[PDB]
């Protein structure tokens, strides 16, 4: 009979890769808080308390 | 063949993903009077 071949092979191509992923970190920077803390209180002063 | 360790994401990846923490916010804000405040003086006139 007439006897199989073996395949030739899949031509591979040698290269260099970077794979990249959906992003899903949030972008961060520095701020900053300029605020005053504005408290008003009410004291009774009582006659032995306050 | 060795089957070295992949993912696409850590766990601290997926945990900063967030905007917003709940447990870092309540920790850097009930830290307020810690910082700008002081407790432990009493003022008595």
């Amino acid at each position: 009979r007439r006897c199989p071949t073996r395949p030739e092979g899949q031509n591979y191509t040698e290269g260099i890769a970077v794979v990249f992923k959906e992003n899903i970190a949030p972008y961060k920077f520095k701020a900053t808080m300029y605020y005053k803390d504005v408290t008003v209180s009410q004291v009774w002063f009582g006659h032995r308390y306050s | 063949h060795e089957f070295v360790p992949l993912e696409v994401y850590t766990r601290h990846e997926i945990k900063d993903s967030g905007l917003l923490d709940y447990t870092e916010v309540q920790r850097r804000n009930q830290l307020h009077d810690l910082r700008f405040a002081d407790i432990d003086t009493v003022i008595r006139a």
